[PDB]
């Protein structure tokens, strides 16, 4: 438990040995778990000397242990990772990717995935010094089986966070460099590299839909649904998360997912206890439900209708909101007949009960919607029916009540309701 | 149409 002017004295030595032993202690003190000195440790400028110990290839213990170090200072604040970077340890740990060691090699992808997860900033400047050649050499084996398990787990963490963070998106051919390898390692069987992959895919899906393309065209959509299977929730919300994000693009990309037999799994991801869970599938389904009549047809033929019933009736607030989401577009885009059978599956009585809330944009949406099917039933003559209906359940009051609203918008819809079929 | 792993990660 050395002080750090102890730490400053041994390194500052003209002894070998000595600086092992100081940055050694260092390491040490920078993995405590309760308040570990990185700032003290910054300030007394010892960064450019464990950024120098990195290329001593005589004395492979002093390398690891600064490479601990900086490792351990890289991983907290946005400053502290900045020190790192300005100390030159980008180059540094680059080159040791290389070692013959196989546990400096790791430290040294760990301390660059570290630098990358900071933000864009520093993950282009990681990608500009040339770290994913040395990176995906390390993965280049003919059996992923046959390396250790943390150091790949590491290896895929680190390149998750080279695909990760937004404005800007990762450049395109970094993309392009590392999907082969990201797919391969997709297909691995230990937990934890799934999960990394699947929220390397994530992030690499979320942006307009030419990344989704670049992402598709590497047909990695089954086996993300394989994975939505999946018994591990670390691997079934990164998969989620994906596939949310592949469907929120071309109705072609939505039809790939749907052909991967996506839609088979939303019965228990739309009942999942996981709140979180149950609001992407939500979500999801209301990004399908705004596709093709087709798309809308092969929702209703997986019986999903009911549960947005459900998931309407009783669910958390934000789960209903995106379920009336789902509703309206359903709505909006979909037949007489696939609205007639969604009345039939029960939602004029949630949806009415949802109206009595305080959030005007759902109101909104619900007003839409209900607008929606009474077009609907017009077109089959039946709108006095779906006013007895909306009246039994008690909607009306909730209708002439919001012709009181502040919103200009609710007061229009709920008025001309009133006035065109209920009176 | 409409629109997590730790960034950072310490050792010990």
């Amino acid at each position: 438990n050395w002080s750090v002017e102890d730490i400053v004295k041994g390194i500052n030595s003209n002894n070998l040995e000595s600086q092992l032993q100081a940055t050694q202690a260092a390491r040490k003190l920078l993995s405590r778990e309760k308040q570990p000195p990185i700032d003290n440790i910054i300030r007394a400028g010892l960064i450019p000397k464990f950024v120098s110990f990195l290329g001593k290839t005589d004395c492979s213990p002093i390398q690891f242990e600064s490479a601990w170090a900086l490792t351990n200072i890289a991983s907290g604040t946005s400053e502290q990772t900045k020190a790192v970077v300005d100390g030159g340890a980008i180059p540094a740990f680059i080159s040791l990717l290389a070692s013959p060691h196989a546990h400096i090699s790791e430290q040294a992808v760990w301390a660059l995935g570290n630098i990358a997860g900071d933000g864009s900033a520093f993950r282009d400047l990681v990608i500009k010094h040339g770290a994913i050649d040395p990176l995906l050499a390390l993965l280049a084996v003919p059996d992923l089986s046959t390396l250790a398990c943390g150091y790949l787990r590491n290896l895929t963490w680190t390149l998750s966070n080279l695909c990760r963070n937004k404005n800007p998106a990762p450049p395109l051919d970094a993309v392009e460099q590392i999907l082969p390898t990201l797919v391969r390692l997709l297909h691995h069987n230990d937990p934890e590299v799934l999960a990394d992959s699947c929220w390397a895919i994530s992030y690499l899906t979320d942006g307009p839909n030419e990344r989704i393309e670049m992402v598709v065209k590497k047909g990695v959509v089954p086996q993300l649904v394989k994975l939505l299977g999946a018994t591990e929730l670390p691997i079934v919300t990164p998969a989620l998360r994906a596939i949310g994000n592949i469907v929120t693009g071309t109705d072609e990309q939505t039809q790939k997912v749907i052909d991967a037999g996506a839609l088979a799994v939303f019965p228990s991801l739309l009942t999942n206890p996981k709140t979180n869970i149950q609001k992407e599938a939500t979500w999801t389904m209301s990004n399908i439900t705004a596709g093709r009549q087709d798309q809308i047809q092969q929702v209703v033929n997986h019986g999903l209708v009911p549960f947005l019933v459900g998931v309407l009736s009783k669910a958390d607030f934000k789960t209903q909101k995106e379920a009336a989401w789902a509703i309206t577009n359903y709505t909006s885009g979909g037949t007489v007949e696939q609205i007639v059978y969604l009345v039939h599956c029960g939602i004029i009585e949630p949806l009415m009960n949802l109206l009595s809330a305080k959030d005007t944009k759902i109101i909104q949406v619900i007003l839409d919607a209900i607008s929606n099917i009474f077009q609907a039933a017009e077109k089959l003559g039946e709108t006095e029916k779906l006013s007895i209906m909306i009246e039994e359940c008690g909607g009306l009051d909730k209708i002439e009540a919001l012709q009181r609203h502040e919103n200009e918008s609710v007061y229009k819809a709920s008025l001309n309701l009133i006035e065109k079929y209920f009176s | 149409k409409r629109t997590a792993t730790p960034p950072k990660k310490k050792k010990d």
